[PDB]
């Protein structure tokens, strides 16, 4: 796994530094030889290392959130591309969401 | 290095990266080091815990979220850095300078190395770190400043018997992502979840509601003997779980809304619980289900106003959201006399209610003319031989609606173009309003006056 | 009590008077004369000069090594004869030997593109004029440096003019009222002449030329006695800056100097040269060290054909010296460090450099580097170029959003579903092969890339917050993105 890792960087980044940052937690939060053989051998809390490190930037914020935002955000897009420069208002896309709360219960 | 690690019940993994991170020794820690998280995840609290689980190590702590620009900052910490240094070191000799003198970072280095050079005599070498809390949430924010905090450590000789460091706290991680070419290390909070913040909430808040005064209040309003302070947590819990089972949805994993929003309506649902209440918590819950179905957060009549004040707000709505042609059918009341033709009126209905719609612009004799075809009844007649002979009774332009209408202009509910060195007289401005459909609206039947006719019909 | 609403504490105050000389004598009858005097005319700053001379010295000498072009570098450098340009030196020292004679108020204004040896032959004329005021029979005379662009304020010309030519310190506002007090209030037998050279004016006046108004207001006196001489780049500075009637009334003489021709170029590096070429060394059979007339007897030489290519492909551009010289130290330092590297002396008979080592340092210069870089990039930047002139070949717009482009990108990947490159370049792109990875809408390194193009110049970003409708534009060209396109093995077949 660090020869893909080194790989990676090879064909995403092309940088040293990152790589450097990346791997001093390792090491970092290391604690006994056995857990270190194990950790660099599966490498398997470099899948939690990259799982954190981009986690809330566009997907995981999305993620988290209540349906009304969902619904109200659906209500504006749909707007938005009937429109020409997608510009929408507050009570235009509470128009449509009424709208989809009504065809919903219909 | 023997580093106590917080037994925290959720941030364990940043408790892990933080200890491996940072320890006595400053040859294992980094030049520089970012804590980003969002509100409400307690990353200030828990760094204060850390630093608790860690009392030798040692920090300096600002809030430019009061400090407006950089130079404040300059001077805050000029003083804090020896503030620290001489309080901390009280036997060592000094010459403290002026943290004032400070304008600018490079006076800054200057009289830092001052105080290193000053301070050349330690035993050991020892690092100290800096904390700048909301750094990003400063006021007069550019896009140059956080890589020059960054260059802090080079000019900084190397033979310094005293260093320093740096730590940060963003929101947004818009301008993080701006700037993150330099390979910076970072740590992050993720907003909670459901359970987390409902844990979060009763292991925080337990105590502090718990040791309110309105339990007891109530306790002895209501005289029972019979309680104990594991049904009062347990009351209190489950009332939590009821406000979260509620409002969840409408703010989700936040805490500070929540607070408050607690702070506010729990007494209301303490003056309604009871034995029966307590020994059976639906009807309970049923009973202050108010709240919870409508938070009515804010504060019969609305105005002590005049009546051409009233009356004349109610016009100008009108006379933007109607078109100028579709109104004389219905804004006539005059019979004919010579031959004319009135128009059709709106043949086709319109579909999108211009409720919704930013308004429109229009000249003031607009105004003016649907006023006065508006205006209530007055002049009361008799029919007499002389008695509407000269009354004329409908009003007209005098002074007092000119100086009424000057004043809603200084009270920003008539709205003009935005103008600095503003010209009320013009004959090229445009005028408009600024209120929301519910601010007439409350107008109209506290008058006793109706125009929701002449917008129900058409959408 | 008083609190002061701001404070200026970190103020260098500059001990000035504000006393013009105007009003320390208050008669004309009162007034000395300033040849008899010992603070005037600039005896006291030799002190100066000579006071700062120890602040940088030391006696540090370990195991010295010395080598074979070096000497011949510094007797190529800009730091010293020459026949080449010498009908302006003909023609100007006699127009300034006659304006002496005649002790009038002479005015003259010459220009020349940066490695015209202007100053050069300036320099020279006013030394040869130095050695005739060694004759001791024209009347002496005082040189004066202005170099606006050493100095920070453009109106302290006035502040040094006095305390150069008194001693004094004052602001601009008086010196200069002083001066003109100095100038056309006072006689002619006792003032001095005084020759002034100013440089670069194309920068010093920026804002309205007040400055050299004056001064030329100073040289339209006839019983003030100066001589003044100015240096620039364009020609047509004294009619614009200050307009059409005040450079015809004035009257001056107008000239510049152009780039020099091979010939002369070459004639003229030679000559700096003719004590070392073709000489004959004594040299040394460890350090190499090269005396000249366990030791060779060796000779040193250098390709004339060289010089010839060398002088010739840059004369007809511009006519820089300075061009040609560094040309040929560096064409002598590649020649010493390959010969260094063929030994491996290490640090604590005949030798001669090629036509071909000459053209090799003088043609880098124009080779750019910018290309073998962007040909050796990685494939994002290279292949969101070529999106870029897809986008171009479509709509001829010279022009593109970031939105239109990033569509472009994704329809140029997915139609391509079949190439191997693109095949294999995959999934490890959006979540990097495994799973517990949410896909994103976007590449990853995207914004690593834009901001790396960004500061690098080839690409415009407007200012704006959108992260879609934002314009950005291309900086070089389409050619040559085509020029690094295509000798991407997969980029040339799609
Ligand atoms: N793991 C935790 N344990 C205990 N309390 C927590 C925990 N996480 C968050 N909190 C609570 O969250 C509250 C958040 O308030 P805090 O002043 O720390 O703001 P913040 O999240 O740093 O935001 P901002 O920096 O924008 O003000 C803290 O007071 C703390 O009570
Ligand atoms: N005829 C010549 N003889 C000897 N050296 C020459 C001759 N012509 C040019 N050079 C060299 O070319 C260099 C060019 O300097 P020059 O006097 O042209 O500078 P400049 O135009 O005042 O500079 P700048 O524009 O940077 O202020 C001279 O220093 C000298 O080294
Ligand atoms: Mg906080
Ligand atoms: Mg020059």
């Amino acid at each position: 796994n660090l020869n893909r890792h080194i790989r990676m960087n090879f064909e995403t980044f092309r940088s040293l530094p990152t790589l450097k940052n990346s791997i001093i937690p390792l090491v970092a939060t290391s604690k006994n030889f056995g857990s270190l053989c194990t950790a660099i051998k599966s490498c398997s809390f470099l899948d939690i290392y990259n799982k954190n490190q981009l986690s809330n930037n566009l997907t995981g914020r999305l993620q988290s959130l209540s349906d009304l935002e969902l619904a109200i955000l659906i209500s504006a897009a749909r707007v938005a591309l009937r429109a020409k420069d997608g510009s929408f208002n507050f009570n235009l896309a509470y128009a449509e969401y009424e709208k989809m709360i009504k065809a919903i219960n219909s | 290095m023997n580093v106590t690690t917080p037994e925290v019940a959720f941030r364990e993994y940043q408790t892990n990266c933080l200890a491996s991170y940072i320890s006595a020794d400053p040859d294992i820690t980094p030049s520089n080091l970012i804590l980003q998280g969002y509100s409400g995840t307690g990353k200030t609290y828990t760094l204060k815990k850390y630093f608790n689980a860690n009392p030798n190590l040692h920090a300096v702590w600002l809030e430019p979220v009061e400090l407006v620009s950089w130079k404040p900052l300059l001077q805050a910490i000029a003083r804090t850095v020896q503030y620290k240094l001489k309080t901390l070191y009280p036997n060592i000799p000094t010459t403290d300078y002026d943290p004032l003198q400070v304008e600018e970072p490079f006076l800054l280095v200057k009289t830092l190395h001052n105080i290193f050079v000053q301070y050349e005599s330690l035993q050991e070498k020892t690092c100290l770190f800096l904390i700048l809390d909301g750094f990003d949430s400063l006021q007069d924010l550019d896009a140059a400043l956080f890589n020059k905090y960054i260059k802090l450590n080079e000019l900084l000789p190397k033979d310094s018997k005293i260093n320093i460091k740096f730590i940060y706290t963003m929101l947004e991680t818009s301008f993080l992502q701006r700037y993150s070419t330099h390979c910076i290390p970072t740590v992050m909070f993720p907003r909670y979840n459901v359970d987390e913040v409902s844990t979060i909430l009763v292991m925080s808040r337990c105590g502090e509601l718990m040791e309110d005064s309105c339990l007891r209040k109530r306790i002895i309003e209501e005289q029972i003997t019979d309680c104990t302070d594991d049904q009062f947590q347990n009351v209190a819990a489950n009332f939590i779980h009821l406000i979260v089972q509620a409002f969840h949805s409408y703010t989700g994993n936040d805490i500070f809304a929540l607070n408050d929003l607690i702070d506010f309506k729990w007494p209301k649902y303490v003056s309604r619980i009871t034995k029966e209440n307590i020994f059976e918590p639906l009807a309970l819950y049923k009973s202050a289900i108010k709240l919870f179905l409508s938070t009515d957060d804010n504060l019969s009549q609305t105005y002590d106003l005049s009546i051409i004040s009233k009356y004349l707000l109610i016009a100008s709505y009108i006379c933007s959201y109607l078109e100028p042609r579709y109104d004389a059918s219905i804004f006539s009341r005059k019979t004919r006399i010579i031959q004319g033709r009135a128009a059709y009126g709106r043949r086709k209905k319109k579909e999108v209610n211009p409720r919704y719609l930013q308004p429109s612009l229009f000249a003031i004799e607009r105004l003016l003319a649907i006023f006065q075809a508006i205006f209530p009844i007055q002049g009361k007649a008799e029919s007499g031989s002389l008695s509407a002979l000269r009354e004329e009774s409908l009003m007209k332009a005098n002074i007092e609606v000119f100086q009424n209408l000057s004043e809603l202009h200084t009270l920003k509910l008539i709205a003009t173009t935005m103008n600095k060195n503003i010209d009320y007289l013009s004959p090229k401005v445009r005028w408009k309003v600024n209120v929301p459909w519910e601010i007439i609206k409350e107008i109209s039947e506290s008058v006793h006056f109706n125009i929701s006719d002449y917008f129900s019909d058409i959408h | 009590p008083v609190i002061r609403k701001f404070t200026k504490k970190n103020v260098a105050r500059a001990k000035k008077k504000y006393t013009p000389f105007s009003k320390r004598f208050k008669s004309i009858a009162a007034i000395p004369d300033l040849t008899s005097l010992p603070e005037f005319y600039g005896n006291s700053s030799e002190l100066m000069a000579s006071r700062f001379e120890n602040k940088l010295k030391t006696t540090q000498k370990h195991q010295i090594v010395e080598t074979i072009f070096s000497k011949v570098k510094k007797q190529l450098n800009s730091s010293y004869y020459l026949p080449a340009r010498e009908n302006e030196f003909a023609s100007i020292y006699l127009s300034a030997y006659s304006a002496i004679e005649s002790d009038s108020a002479t005015t003259i204004y010459v220009a020349g593109t940066p490695g015209v040896g202007k100053t050069l032959t300036v320099r020279e004329v006013v030394k040869e004029l130095l050695s005739s005021s060694a004759q001791r029979e024209i009347p002496d005379f005082l040189y004066v440096e202005i170099n606006g662009l050493k100095m920070v304020k453009p109106t302290d010309c006035y502040e040094t003019l006095w305390n150069k030519v008194s001693g004094e310190r004052l602001t601009w506002a008086a010196s200069m009222e002083s001066l003109e007090f100095y100038f056309k209030r006072v006689p002619k037998n006792k003032k001095k002449t005084i020759v002034v050279l100013l440089d670069e004016l194309d920068a010093m006046v920026t804002k309205s030329q007040d400055i050299m108004y004056n001064f030329f207001n100073w040289t339209t006196y006839e019983n003030a006695k100066l001589i003044v001489i100015a240096v620039a780049n364009t020609m047509d500075l004294p009619e614009r800056q200050l307009g059409n009637k005040i450079t015809s009334r004035i009257g001056f003489t107008r000239i510049m100097f152009t780039g020099y021709t091979h010939e002369e170029l070459k004639n003229i590096i030679d000559l700096r040269l003719k004590g070392l070429n073709d000489s004959f060394f004594y040299v040394d059979t460890k350090t190499g060290n090269a005396i000249l007339i366990d030791v060779r007897k060796v000779r040193l030489r250098m390709s004339a054909d060289a010089i010839e290519i060398a002088s010739r492909k840059v004369a007809s551009v511009s006519g820089d010296a300075r061009r040609a010289l560094k040309v040929c130290k560096r064409a002598a330092e590649i020649a010493e460090k390959h010969y260094m590297a063929k030994h491996g002396y290490g640090y604590d008979g005949v030798q001669t450099v090629h036509i071909t080592h000459v053209m090799k340092a003088l043609n880098e210069t124009l080779n750019s580097h910018v290309i073998t870089f962007m040909t050796r990039l990685s494939f994002t930047a290279k292949l969101f170029i070529y999106a870029l002139l897809n986008l171009m070949k479509k709509n001829g717009s010279q022009e593109q959003e970031l939105g239109d482009i990033v569509d472009e990108i994704k329809l140029l990947i997915e139609v391509n579903g079949s190439n191997k490159f693109v095949m294999e370049i995959a999934k490890t792109l959006f979540q990097q092969g495994s799973d517990n990875i949410s896909e994103q809408l976007r590449i990853i390194s995207w914004d690593f890339v834009l901001n790396q193009l960004l500061d690098a110049g080839i690409l415009f970003k407007q200012t704006m917050k959108n992260d879609r409708i934002c314009c950005v534009k291309l900086n070089i060209s389409v050619e040559e993105a085509k020029r690094a396109m295509n000798e991407d093995e997969t980029l040339r077949n799609l």
